[PDB]
RNA sequence: GGGAUUGAAAAUCCC
RNA sequence: UUUUUU
RNA sequence: GGCUAAUCCCCCAUGUGGACCCGCCCCUUGGGGUGUGUCCAAAGGGCUUUGCCCGCUUCCGGAUGGGCCCGCGUCCCAUCAGCUAGUUGGUGGGGUAAUGGCCCACCAAGGCGACGACGGGUAGCCGGUCUGAGAGGAUGGCCGGCCACAGGGGCACUGAGACACGGGCCCCACUCCUACGGGAGGCAGCAGUUAGGAAUCUUCCGCAAUGGGCGCAAGCCUGACGGAGCGACGCCGCUUGGAGGAAGAAGCCCUUCGGGGUGUAAACUCCUGAACCCGGGACGAAACCCCCGACGAGGGGACUGACGGUACCGGGGUAAUAGCGCCGGCCAACUCCGUGCCAGCAGCCGCGGUAAUACGGAGGGCGCGAGCGUUACCCGGAUUCACUGGGCGUAAAGGGCGUGUAGGCGGCCUGGGGCGUCCCAUGUGAAAGACCACGGCUCAACCGUGGGGGAGCGUGGGAUACGCUCAGGCUAGACG
């Protein structure tokens, strides 16, 4: 018995909470982005995305999201954001956004 | 109406050559007529014409038997001594120029129609081609 | 080579979908005669374009739903209902053969 | 059968039925025997013909013919099962192999020594 | 192992003189001289016309026998020919005539065929200047079959081959008598072959 | 990784090798991508190893990694030889 | 179980 | 009555 | 609860480059480029410490492995005929590497079935194998490929990859510890145990080879593997002597009582020399490494055996296991006595109720031979499920008759098309196997190298007689 094979799912539930973690502030993140959309607010919209892309990227660095995962939350994101802004556009901040 | 004029032609001489009529008429179309050149060809039949026989068109063909014999039933021996429609309808038999058959070990013909037109079984397969298998002559 | 398959529309019925019904012809593997079987596919029609009783290529596609892999290429022969009708009759035929 | 009909119904392949349910269709079958009987052979033929009732592991209870001039079994013995029909006898589908564990072999048998189950002899 | 028992009986339950014997079926004891009916106490017994599988098996044992084979090698040796390109027939007897116990005998090293298998079997015979002690060893056309120098001076060796002065070998072999060597020319031929048997029969007895 | 190795392909005491291009991932005696030569230990034939050194130059170009043994064989038909 | 009985056996008859 | 038409 | 290192984790920076929104261009399903804007990089260690080695980061490409999709093929029962609610489609969304009713919300009312749905039964599939003249039938052990499962059921985490045999969680059955609160297990890994069973092996040696994991390397791990062991379980090779030897011993057996048979068989004469003894004694092994050259090419050198003191070579050298079935016909081999519908044989037809070539023994003979018989199963014979290749008046088999749905089938002429059909090329059809050739074990079985074939499907080009199809025409079938 007693096969230290056993280290190796000691680390798996430390892994657990890095990505965890960095996921859930994601998720936190991207809906308080979407939520300012959708009441209006163009500056704190932006300024909030932004920070919810480089978290996103972050994530990507590691094991976390580590594919193309990661741009599909970026895209998902940075669409509903433009979409919901045109409700009185008026995109102030511009910082994420394209011309 | 004919269910399978070929068979039917191949039939009026199959029937014909064993009471030993002179001739015999078949309804008149091109592709069996195809087919009685080939005969003509290779000397199963003392050859055919076309006919209008009250209006219509046949095909007079001319059956060659072999000499009288001796005794008993004197009656000659046949020049075809096999025909055998192969390829019917609701059952077709088509060949590649590799699944030819050879006839009677090489005495006896099979009709092929093929791309090419109506040939022989050595005629097809020097051709180099292959098509519906029609029916063993020998 | 996506496979290619040309046959009728027997069913108008869906959203953005038609039935269509291909032959298919091929000698049987001991009897030789030749046989007749028919199969029907679920083919994508964005525009609603294609209608009941048109001949239509279908070319084999990225999936769009469940049982759907197909989609319209073009148009070979507009509404013969001839083809469609014996395949009606022939599902008509089956309300008998129960009790 | 046209062969339209050919390609609607097709041909039938034949099941055959076996002739031996020694399950498992195994090559033999160990079982207990019930009773040794003598039986009353068929028509054209009259004997003594000693049979057995035997409890099989494949759970099967069946007649089986003792082979032999002379058995030893017994009430209680347990023996193994061959197969191949006595002719004789209807309903006896199995043979009894003599030289296994409770059925001796035929003592004295000189002539067909694998059948009947009995060793070589010495000769001085 | 072959078989191992009486011998000029055999000579005659086939009817045809055999020869496994060496000498002494040339000199008048054969057994084929004044007893040639086959052996057993029904052996002076009119025989009945045998039946149409019987004359085939005869022909095969006939044939068997006289190369001193079992079934086993015999069958399979048979089974080689039908698939090979030729003749069925002859190219049997080729492959019996290539073997190296066979080969021994027909170059006069040997008496018999038995004699000739126990040579082979201790080391006595050099194929190409090797031993070779197995007597199923297929000689190909070229090989020299010569004589071991160990044993060229025993005298079983040198009795043979002094009776081997002056008699001629077969038309695909030829050997030195001296130095014992000895060379496979080629396959023989069915004329190439003397046997009292109908190949067609042993073909035909297969067909079954 | 796809390596260059030798898989067993003789009898018992009687062994031959194919050298081979696989997945080091598969059995050693297992579906290979290519054969690029044999060999055989014991030497018992005249040509006792063949490579055809231009196939096995490619695998090399891509990535294809040899054994120890294998590396041994290949330098002898002069894979690598480069004057 | 033994005789009559039949080629033999059943059945039948005798200690 | 039952086997064996020799 | 407290201290600490890092190739552990994080923030800023640099933007080759990439990711995302939007615009444009080229492509054409989400492929490639481009602009503005936003977002994203990293780790050090080692020595022969001024330079090189093992590493790290972002990106494009290669290779290899794989996910998903599609056409076609894939057993029995119709005494299973109707199935379907995420079920079919849509819009939008969640999710994943990615399409997708994969999941979800809302909308439409669909989808599937006699060309066999749904249900039941059975079953991993294939390369192949066995058989057969072939078409076909049967089969899927070993070896090779794909799949699925790890006591039963469900689930996720970690990760490039798993929903993971020897990782994690929970439920259930069972075994063990138990301070009765609670815990630990999971050989369908190698051996081995027990149970079932007609029946299936060693609790073996070894890291020397080949392969795999980590490592600069030295090396470590490897019940993969290579070997040995046991079992006639299969194949193959080999021995149980060879040559001389009586018109023919003894014993047994038959007999017309003359004799016949076992039989050149034994005895005996001569030669060889399986076992066994003695000595020599392997190939499989050359690299990884060290030295020279730059740690490359190349050269040079050294260590490295389980099998095993086995194979093999040389010397010496003894006449030295034979069995099993059958002998009425098919089917090769016959006589005596014993037994009297008994005892028994029997694959089928049948033997045996006083002369049995059939039961039982003997003599003899036939067939194989370290085997020989048997039982079970598979194909064959069986053209007895008939495509090649059968039938239906009396032998098994024409439906009691009609009307007619679907389906099958289609007279003569022309034209277009080229779906079936045929031809050329081409890709594919892994290896092994099967076939021919040659070679390595003294032969063979076994193994190696080379050669050729192959239906099927993809793709490009070509032919148009026949089948199909569209257009036209005819009147011999049918109808009026
Ligand atoms: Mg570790
Ligand atoms: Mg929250
Ligand atoms: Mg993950
Ligand atoms: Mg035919
Ligand atoms: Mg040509
Ligand atoms: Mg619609
Ligand atoms: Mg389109
Ligand atoms: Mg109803
Ligand atoms: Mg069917
Ligand atoms: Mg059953
Ligand atoms: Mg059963
Ligand atoms: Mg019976
Ligand atoms: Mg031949
Ligand atoms: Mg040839
Ligand atoms: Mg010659
Ligand atoms: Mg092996
Ligand atoms: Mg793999
Ligand atoms: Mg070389
Ligand atoms: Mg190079
Ligand atoms: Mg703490
Ligand atoms: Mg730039
Ligand atoms: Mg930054
Ligand atoms: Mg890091
Ligand atoms: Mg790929
Ligand atoms: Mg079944
Ligand atoms: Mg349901
Ligand atoms: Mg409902
Ligand atoms: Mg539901
Ligand atoms: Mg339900
Ligand atoms: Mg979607
Ligand atoms: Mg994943
Ligand atoms: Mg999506
Ligand atoms: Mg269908
Ligand atoms: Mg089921
Ligand atoms: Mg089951
Ligand atoms: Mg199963
Ligand atoms: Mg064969
Ligand atoms: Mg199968
Ligand atoms: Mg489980
Ligand atoms: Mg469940
Ligand atoms: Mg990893
Ligand atoms: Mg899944
Ligand atoms: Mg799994
Ligand atoms: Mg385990
Ligand atoms: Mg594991
Ligand atoms: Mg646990
Ligand atoms: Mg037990
Ligand atoms: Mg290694
Ligand atoms: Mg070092
Ligand atoms: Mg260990
Ligand atoms: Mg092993
Ligand atoms: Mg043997
Ligand atoms: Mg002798
Ligand atoms: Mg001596
Ligand atoms: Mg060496
Ligand atoms: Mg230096
Ligand atoms: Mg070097
Ligand atoms: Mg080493
Ligand atoms: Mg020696
Ligand atoms: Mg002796
Ligand atoms: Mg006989
Ligand atoms: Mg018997
Ligand atoms: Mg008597
Ligand atoms: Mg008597
Ligand atoms: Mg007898
Ligand atoms: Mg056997
Ligand atoms: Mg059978
Ligand atoms: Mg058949
Ligand atoms: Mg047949
Ligand atoms: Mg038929
Ligand atoms: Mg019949
Ligand atoms: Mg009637
Ligand atoms: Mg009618
Ligand atoms: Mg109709
Ligand atoms: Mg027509
Ligand atoms: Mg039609
Ligand atoms: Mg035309
Ligand atoms: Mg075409
Ligand atoms: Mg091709
Ligand atoms: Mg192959
Ligand atoms: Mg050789
Ligand atoms: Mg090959
Ligand atoms: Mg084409
Ligand atoms: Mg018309
Ligand atoms: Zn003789």
């Amino acid at each position: 018995r007693n096969l230290s094979a056993l280290k190796r799912h000691r680390q798996s539930l430390k892994r657990r909470l890095r990505n965890k973690a960095k996921k859930s502030a994601i998720k936190t993140l991207s809906k308080k982005a979407i939520q300012l959309a959708q009441e209006g607010k163009a500056e704190e919209a932006l300024k909030i995305m932004r920070k919810a892309e480089s978290l996103i990227d972050k994530a990507a660095k590691g094991s976390t999201l580590h594919k193309n995962a990661a741009a599909r939350r970026k895209s998902r994101l940075m669409r509903k954001v433009r979409q919901l802004l045109e409700a009185a556009g008026a995109p102030l901040i511009g910082g994420g956004l394209s011309a | 109406m004919l269910t399978d004029p070929i068979a039917d032609m191949l039939t009026r001489i199959r029937n014909a050559t064993r009471v030993y009529k002179e001739s015999t008429d078949v309804p008149a179309s091109r592709f069996k007529e195809e087919i009685l050149r080939i005969l003509a060809r290779e000397g199963f039949i003392k050859g055919y014409e076309r006919v209008d026989v009250d209006g219509k068109p046949y095909l007079r063909v001319y059956l060659k038997y072999g000499p009288r014999r001796q005794g008993p039933d004197p009656r000659p021996e046949q020049v075809i001594h096999h025909i055998r429609r192969i390829s019917k309808p609701g059952r077709r038999v088509y060949v590649g120029v590799k699944e030819i058959p050879r006839v009677r070990r090489g005495l006896g013909i099979a009709i092929l129609s093929t791309s090419k037109g109506v040939l022989t079984d050595r005629e097809a397969r020097k051709l180099g081609v292959g098509g519906e298998l029609i029916c063993e002559v020998w | 080579p996506k496979k290619v398959l040309t046959g009728v529309v027997v069913s108008d019925k869906m959203q953005k979908t038609v039935t269509v019904l291909v032959e298919r012809q091929f000698p049987h593997p001991l009897y030789g005669k030749v046989i007749k079987r028919s199969k029907k596919y679920l083919a994508h029609d964005p525009e609603e374009k294609y209608k009941l009783g048109d001949v239509v290529e279908i070319i084999e596609s990225r999936p769009i739903s469940k049982r759907k892999r197909f989609r319209v290429l073009r148009l070979v022969e507009s509404g013969r209902m001839d083809l469609v009708e014996k395949y009606l009759i022939r599902r008509q035929n089956y309300q008998s053969l129960s009790k | 059968p046209t062969i339209n009909q050919l390609v609607r119904k097709g041909r039938e392949k034949v099941r055959k039925k076996s002739k031996v349910p020694a399950l498992k269709g195994a090559p033999f079958r160990r079982g207990v025997c019930t009773v040794v009987r003598t039986v009353t052979p068929k028509k054209p033929n009259s004997a003594l013909r000693k049979v057995a009732k035997v409890r099989l592991t494949s759970g099967y209870e069946v007649t089986a013919y003792i082979p032999g001039e002379g058995h030893n079994l017994q009430e209680h013995s347990v023996v193994l099962i061959r197969g191949g029909r006595v002719k004789d006898l209807p309903g006896v589908r199995y043979h009894i192999v003599r030289g296994v564990y409770d059925a001796a072999g035929v003592k004295d048998r000189k002539k067909s020594r694998s059948k009947y189950g009995t060793k070589k002899p010495k000769e001085a | 192992g072959r078989y191992i028992g009486p011998v000029c009986r055999l000579c005659r339950r086939e009817g045809v003189k055999l020869y496994l014997k060496g000498e002494r079926c040339y000199s008048p004891k054969c057994a084929m001289e004044r007893r040639p009916y086959p052996p057993g106490q029904h052996g002076q017994k009119r025989a009945r016309r045998p039946s149409d599988y019987a004359v085939r098996l005869r022909e095969k044992q006939k044939l068997r026998r006289i190369y001193g084979i079992s079934e086993r090698q015999f069958r399979n040796l048979f089974e080689e020919a039908s698939k090979k390109k030729g003749v069925t027939g002859s190219v049997f007897l080729g492959l019996l005539e290539s073997r190296l116990d066979n080969v021994v005998y027909r170059l006069g090293f040997a008496v018999s065929r038995r004699q000739a298998r126990q040579l082979v079997r201790h080391g006595h015979i050099t194929v190409n200047g090797r031993r070779v002690d197995l007597p199923s060893y297929r000689v190909r056309p070229g090989d020299e079959i010569a004589v071991a120098e160990k044993s060229r001076n025993l005298e079983l060796i040198r009795q043979n081959l002094e009776a081997m002065k002056g008699r001629k070998v077969g038309p695909w072999l030829s050997l030195d008598v001296e130095g014992m060597k000895g060379k496979f020319l080629r396959l023989p031929d069915r004329e190439d072959l003397a046997l009292p048997v109908n190949e067609q029969l042993v073909i035909e007895f297969y067909s079954r | 990784m796809v390596k260059i190795r030798l898989a067993r392909f003789g009898s018992k005491h009687n062994p031959h090798y194919r050298i081979v291009v696989t997945d080091a991932r598969r059995k050693r005696d297992g579906k290979y991508i290519e054969k690029i030569g044999y060999y055989d230990p014991r030497k018992t034939t005249p040509d006792w190893l063949k490579v055809d050194v231009e196939r096995a130059r490619y695998w090399l170009s891509v990535g294809a990694q040899p054994t120890d043994t294998a590396r041994r064989l290949l330098r002898q038909a002069g894979v690598f030889r480069q004057e």
